């Protein structure tokens, strides 16, 4: 399964008041490092 | 008043603040307990980013409100 997006983290990131769209794109450019993904998405 | 700060680890940080408190001061409290630099502390309020140079009253943050904390590192 090509599950590059961890369910737990997806829910965590979205729970911060963000849509799945932001998660997918931010995760796509980070490759699993949601911590860095959040750092990326939050720069907007 | 008491607030709930949600961490990326699914942790609920309960802190004591007031509307007359500044974001910078709030993060300072988190910095002391969590040991995380205020520079990497990004506070969120219902999907909206909070400015350090503002007060809780600026966003009408009342008691029992949930605040989010994103750890913004340097790099990727």
């Amino acid at each position: 399964g090509s599950a590059t997006f961890p369910e737990q983290t997806i829910k965590q990131l979205m729970d911060l008041g963000f849509p799945r769209d932001a998660v997918v794109k931010a995760l796509k450019q980070t490759n699993g490092n949601a911590e860095f993904a959040a750092s990326l998405l939050f720069q907007s | 008043m008491q607030i709930f700060v949600k961490t990326l680890t699914g942790k609920t940080i309960t802190l004591e603040v007031e509307p007359s408190d500044t974001i910078e001061n709030v993060k300072a409290k988190i910095q002391d307990k969590e040991g995380i630099p205020p520079d990497q502390q990004r506070l969120i309020f219902a999907g909206k980013q909070l400015e350090d140079g503002r007060t809780l009253s600026d966003y009408n943050i009342q008691k029992e409100s949930t605040l989010h904390l994103v750890l913004r590192l340097r790099g990727g």
